[PDB]
C-alpha cells in the first residue's frame, strides 16, 4: 500500500464494445468480473500489449 | 585537488595539558570543513562539523575555530582517551580530500 | 464481453460483445484508489496520577 | 554542500509500529487538519463542514479541562472488565488500529465517567476557592 | 470587606430582542414519494420527534 | 488464460452481437471531430477446441 | 537509525574480478535521499573515497582516478548495493566500508558500520 | 415504573431567581452554543453567523487573561461612582435583567480598564522573571 | 495562526520565553542597538531568511520537554 495526494493523468474518451488509448497491464492478459459464475454481469479483459 | 596540511605532524605532551592543532587549506574553502576523530580498531566517528557546530555527545574541552585557509582545534585539558587520531577534511565540490593526520603521545 | 445463457452441461460456451453503460468505461481505470478519513482522538492505559 | 540529500518526517507512514514510536510523531498529523457556478457551492460547503468538525473537536477537548496540551492524565481508575492484558504487551506488541478495533464497544461510558470526574473536580475546586 | 474588586462571569442567562433569518423543517412522511408538488420540496431537513417544552 | 476457470475439456466459440438498436449493435467512435459506426462482424467469428 | 553489513569473498587472485555487497535500512524516517557511499582505507595510510550513489537513482559517481575499474549497482527488491572491481592488484588489499549520511535540518549525521577486510594474494 | 417520572434540568429557565442562586447553575448554558435553490441558501449564512459569534466571544475572553475558566477574579477596584447599594441586597433580592438595565451606561470604561491592568501585570512579571 | 501559536505551548499569553539558544550566525549585533534604534519593519526585512529553520527548533524542544516531564510525573 502507499499514499498519494493527487492521482495521475486521465484522458476521458467515448466508445462501445472496445477500449482505445487506455492503460495496459504489465504481467499478462487479465480477466476481471464480479460474480463470474453467473451469466448476468459483464466481463472485462485487459491486454498485455496494444494492437494498432 | 585542494591540498590540506596538518600541523604538527606528531606531538607529545602530558595529561591535563592544553594543546592546539592546525589544518591549512591550499585555497579558500570558506567554512565547509569538518574534523573526524578515530582510534585504533574502530571506524571513524565525526568530531566537529563546520568548526562551529559542536557535535552532540562530545566533551566541551574541544574547541574549533578558523576560516579561509586556516582552521584550528584547541584542547584545554588532555585526557588519556584524547591521545587519538584526527583528520580535517573538506565537504566541498568534488573530489574529496582528507588530511595526513596527527598522533598525540604521552610524555 | 458477456456470456450467453446455456443449459445442462454442453461442454461448450459462447460469448458476445456488449456494453452500453458509460460507467464501465470509467471503472476500467479507477480500480486502484481508495479514499479515507482521519480520526484524531484516542485513549489508553498508563501509570500516572493527575497533577495536584 | 555536495552529497547530502534531504530527509523528511511526513504523513501516516509511521502507522505500522508499536505504541511507543508512533507517539513521537503526533504533532505533524495534528498540523494537517486545516490546510488550504454550481461547483463553488460544493467546495464551500465542504470547507464549512471541515471547520465545524474541527470546532466540535476543540470544544469536546475543552470540556474535559485538558485543553492546551497533547497529553493529559486523569483520576478515573481502569476497570479490568474491558481488557485485562498487561502493560508491557499493550505498549510493545499492538498497533493503533488493532487497539481501536478492540475497544470499540465500551467507548461512551468512558467519556461519561471522564466528564463526571471533571465536573465533580471543578465544583469542588470552585467552592474550595469560595472558602478562601 | 467594604472595599471590593470587580469580577467576571460567563454564561449568564440574559437576553434581548432582535431579528434574524429562520429556516424550514418538514416531516419525513412527506418525503415518502409525492415528488410532484409546488411546496414541500426535499430541501427541508427532516424533522425530529418528541419535541420538548 | 480464460481456460483456467471452465476446465480444460471445453470448446470455446465466438459470435457477433445478438441484435438491438444501431447504437449498441456496432462499434461507435470518434475521429477528427467526426463520428463513425463500424460493423465488427468479422472479428468475433471463430472456434477453439481442446489441445 | 540504520545498521549496515558487508558481504564478499575473502581472498581473490590477482587480475580477477572482485564483487562486494552491502545492505541497508531506512530507519524511522519516511521519505528522503540517502547518498550511499563506498570508502576504503589501505593499512598504514590515509583514507580514500571510492564512490557514491543516490538511493533513488542509478547515475553512480566514481572518483576520477578509478573511473575505468569500478561498477556500482543497486537493488531495490533486496534494498542492497553492490560493487564490481576489475583488474584487482595487491594495492587493493585494504579495509572497505559502506556508509550513509542523513540529511536532517542542519545536523549532518553519519554512520559507518564495521567494514570488512580484503586481501589479494596468489 | 408506575409513579416514577423524569425530571431534567433544561435550557434557560432559572431567570426568575435572586442574583445569587442563578450563578450556581451556569455550566449548562455554556454547553449549548456550537450545536450542529433559494430554499436552502440561508443555512450557510446562519452557520457563518453562528461561528463568527462564538469566535468573537472566545477572543474577547482570551484577551482579559481569564481564559479556560468560568469564574475569574481581577485587580481593578470598584468605584461607588458607578453604582450604589451593598452586598446583602445585591446578592439576596435582584435579577440579572435588572442589573443589566442598571449598569447599562457605564460599560465601555469597565471593559477598558481590564486590558491595561493585565498589561501592567504582565510587564512587571516579565522583569521579575528576567532579573535572574 | 491560532493553532500555530497553540503548538508552541504559549497559548493564552502575549509574551512567552523558551529554551532554544540564539546562534550568533544569523545576526551578531548587540542588545543596545537592537533594542534602541532598529525599527520593526527593517528588522523583519533583515531576518526574513531564517524563519522555517527557527520554527522546527521550538517544536522539537517542546516535544522533548513534554515527553521528559511526563515520566517524572508518572513516577510520582
Ligand atoms: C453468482 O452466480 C452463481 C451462479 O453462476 C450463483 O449461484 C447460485 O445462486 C443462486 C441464487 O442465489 C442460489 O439459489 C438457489 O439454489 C438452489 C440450487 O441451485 C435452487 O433453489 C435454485 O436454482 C437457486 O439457484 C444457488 O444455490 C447458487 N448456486 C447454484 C449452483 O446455482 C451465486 O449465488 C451468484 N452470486 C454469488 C454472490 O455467489
Ligand atoms: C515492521 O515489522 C518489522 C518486522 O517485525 C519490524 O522490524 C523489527 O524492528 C525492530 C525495531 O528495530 C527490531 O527490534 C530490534 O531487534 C531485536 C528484537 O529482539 C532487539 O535487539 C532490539 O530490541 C531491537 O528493537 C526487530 O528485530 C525487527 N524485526 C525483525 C528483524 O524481524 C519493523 O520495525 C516494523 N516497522 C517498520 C518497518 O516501520
Ligand atoms: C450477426 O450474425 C448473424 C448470423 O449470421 C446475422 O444474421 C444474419 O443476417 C443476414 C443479413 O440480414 C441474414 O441474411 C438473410 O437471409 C435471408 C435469405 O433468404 C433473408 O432473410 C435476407 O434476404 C438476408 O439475406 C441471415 O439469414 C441472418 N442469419 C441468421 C442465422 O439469422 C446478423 O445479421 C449479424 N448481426 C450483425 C449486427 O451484423
Ligand atoms: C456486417 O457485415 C457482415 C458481412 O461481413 C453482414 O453479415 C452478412 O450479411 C450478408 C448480407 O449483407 C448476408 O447474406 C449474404 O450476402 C451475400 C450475397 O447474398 C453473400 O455473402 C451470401 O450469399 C449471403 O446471402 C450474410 O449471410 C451475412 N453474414 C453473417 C455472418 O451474418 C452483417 O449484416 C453486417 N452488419 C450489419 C449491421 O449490417
Ligand atoms: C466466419 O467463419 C466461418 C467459418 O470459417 C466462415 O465461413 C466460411 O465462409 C467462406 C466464405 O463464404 C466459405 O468459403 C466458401 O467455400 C465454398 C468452396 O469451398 C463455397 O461456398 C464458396 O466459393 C466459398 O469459397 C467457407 O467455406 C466458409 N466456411 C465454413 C466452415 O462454412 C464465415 O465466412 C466467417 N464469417 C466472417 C464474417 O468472417
Ligand atoms: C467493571 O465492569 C463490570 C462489568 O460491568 C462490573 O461488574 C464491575 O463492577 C466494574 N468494576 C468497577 C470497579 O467499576
Ligand atoms: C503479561 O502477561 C502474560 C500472561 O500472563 C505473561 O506471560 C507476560 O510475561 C506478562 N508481561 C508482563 C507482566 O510484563
Ligand atoms: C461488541 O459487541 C458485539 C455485538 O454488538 C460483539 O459481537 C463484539 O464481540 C463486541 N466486541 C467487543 C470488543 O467486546
Ligand atoms: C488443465 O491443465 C493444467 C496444466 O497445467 C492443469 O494444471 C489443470 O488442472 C487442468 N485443468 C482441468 C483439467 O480442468
Ligand atoms: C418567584 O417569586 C417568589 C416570591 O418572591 C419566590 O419565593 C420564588 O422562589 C420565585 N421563583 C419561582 C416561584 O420560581
Ligand atoms: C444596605 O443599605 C440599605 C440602605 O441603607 C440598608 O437598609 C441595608 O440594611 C444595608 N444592608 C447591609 C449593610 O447589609
Ligand atoms: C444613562 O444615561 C441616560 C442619559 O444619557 C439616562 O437617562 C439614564 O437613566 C442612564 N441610565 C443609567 C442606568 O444610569
Ligand atoms: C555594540 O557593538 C557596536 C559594534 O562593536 C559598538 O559600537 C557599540 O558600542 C556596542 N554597544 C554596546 C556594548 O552597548
Ligand atoms: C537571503 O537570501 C537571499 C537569497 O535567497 C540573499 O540574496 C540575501 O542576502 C539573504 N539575506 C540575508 C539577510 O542573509
Amino acid at each position: 500500500v502507499s499514499t498519494v495526494q493527487c492521482t495521475h493523468g486521465i484522458k476521458p474518451v467515448v466508445s462501445t464494445q472496445l477500449l482505445l488509448n487506455g492503460s495496459l497491464a504489465e504481467e499478462e492478459v487479465m480477466i476481471r468480473s464480479e460474480n463470474i459464475t453467473n451469466n448476468a454481469k459483464n466481463i472485462l479483459v485487459q491486454f498485455n500489449t496494444p494492437v494498432q | 585537488d585542494i591540498q590540506l596540511t596538518q600541523s604538527p605532524s606528531s606531538l607529545s605532551a602530558s595529561v591535563g595539558d592544553r594543546v592546539t592543532i592546525t589544518c591549512r587549506a591550499s585555497q579558500d574553502i570558506n567554512t565547509d570543513l569538518s574534523w573526524y576523530y578515530q582510534k585504533s580498531g574502530e571506524a571513524p566517528k565525526l568530531l566537529i562539523y563546520r568548526a562551529s557546530n559542536l557535535q552532540g555527545g562530545a566533551p566541551s574541552r574541544f574547541s574549533g575555530t578558523g576560516s579561509g585557509t586556516e582552521f584550528t582545534l584547541t584542547i584545554s585539558s588532555l585526557q588519556p582517551e584524547d591521545f587519538i587520531t584526527y583528520y580535517c577534511q573538506q565537504r566541498y565540490s568534488f573530489p574529496i580530500t582528507f588530511g595526513a593526520g596527527t598522533k598525540v603521545d604521552i610524555k | 464481453l458477456t456470456r450467453d445463457g446455456g443449459s445442462t452441461n454442453s461442454t461448450t460456451e459462447t460469448f458476445r460483445p456488449g456494453g452500453g453503460d458509460m460507467r464501465d468505461n470509467w471503472r476500467s481505470e479507477l480500480y486502484k484508489y481508495k479514499v479515507v478519513k482521519i480520526e484524531p482522538l484516542g485513549v489508553a492505559p498508563t501509570r500516572c496520577k493527575r497533577r495536584v | 554542500a555536495v552529497g547530502i540529500g534531504a530527509v523528511f518526517l511526513g504523513f501516516l507512514g509511521a502507522a505500522g509500529s508499536t505504541m511507543g514510536a508512533a507517539s513521537m510523531t503526533l504533532t505533524v498529523q495534528a498540523r494537517n487538519l486545516l490546510s488550504g457556478t454550481v461547483w463553488g457551492i460544493k467546495q464551500l460547503q465542504a470547507r464549512v463542514l471541515a471547520v465545524e468538525r474541527y470546532l466540535r473537536d476543540q470544544q469536546l477537548l475543552g470540556i474535559w479541562g485538558c485543553s492546551g496540551k497533547l497529553i493529559c492524565c486523569t483520576n478515573v481508575p481502569w476497570n479490568s472488565s474491558w481488557s485485562n492484558r498487561n502493560l508491557s504487551e499493550i505498549w510493545d506488541n499492538m498497533t493503533w488500529l488493532q487497539w481501536d478495533k478492540e475497544i470499540s464497544n465500551y467507548t461512551q461510558i468512558i467519556y461519561g465517567l471522564l466528564e463526571e470526574s471533571q465536573n465533580q473536580q471543578e465544583k469542588n475546586e470552585q467552592d474550595l476557592l469560595a472558602l478562601d | 470587606a467594604e472595599n471590593l474588586w470587580v469580577t467576571v462571569y460567563y454564561g449568564v442567562p440574559v437576553w434581548k430582542d432582535a431579528e434574524t433569518t429562520l429556516f424550514c423543517a418538514s416531516d419525513a412522511k412527506a418525503y415518502e414519494t409525492e415528488k410532484h408538488n409546488v411546496w414541500a420540496t426535499h430541501a427541508c431537513v427532516p424533522t425530529d420527534p418528541n419535541p420538548q417544552e | 488464460q480464460l481456460r483456467k476457470h471452465f476446465g480444460n475439456n471445453t470448446i470455446i466459440r465466438f459470435a457477433n452481437s445478438s441484435g438491438g438498436d444501431l447504437e449498441v449493435t456496432t462499434h461507435s467512435f470518434n475521429c477528427g471531430g467526426e463520428f463513425f459506426y463500424c460493423n465488427t462482424s468479422g472479428l468475433f467469428n471463430s472456434t477453439w477446441i481442446s489441445n | 537509525q540504520v545498521q549496515v553489513q558487508e558481504s564478499g569473498p575473502g581472498i581473490v587472485k590477482p587480475s580477477e574480478t572482485l564483487s562486494l555487497t552491502c545492505a541497508a535500512s531506512r530507519g524511522p524516517f519516511s521519505g528522503g535521499h540517502f547518498y550511499w557511499n563506498w570508502f576504503r582505507q589501505p593499512p598504514g595510510k590515509g583514507l580514500e573515497w571510492i564512490g557514491g550513489i543516490y538511493s533513488d537513482g542509478d547515475a553512480a559517481d566514481y572518483n576520477p582516478s578509478l573511473e575505468s575499474r569500478v561498477a556500482i549497482s543497486r537493488d531495490r527488491s533486496a534494498n542492497r548495493f553492490s560493487l564490481k572491481l576489475i583488474s584487482v592488484t595487491t594495492t587493493d588489499t585494504a579495509v572497505y566500508y559502506c556508509s550513509s549520511t542523513y540529511s536532517w535540518n542542519n545536523v549532518w549525521f553519519d554512520q559507518w558500520g564495521q567494514g570488512v577486510l580484503v586481501t589479494v594474494s596468489s
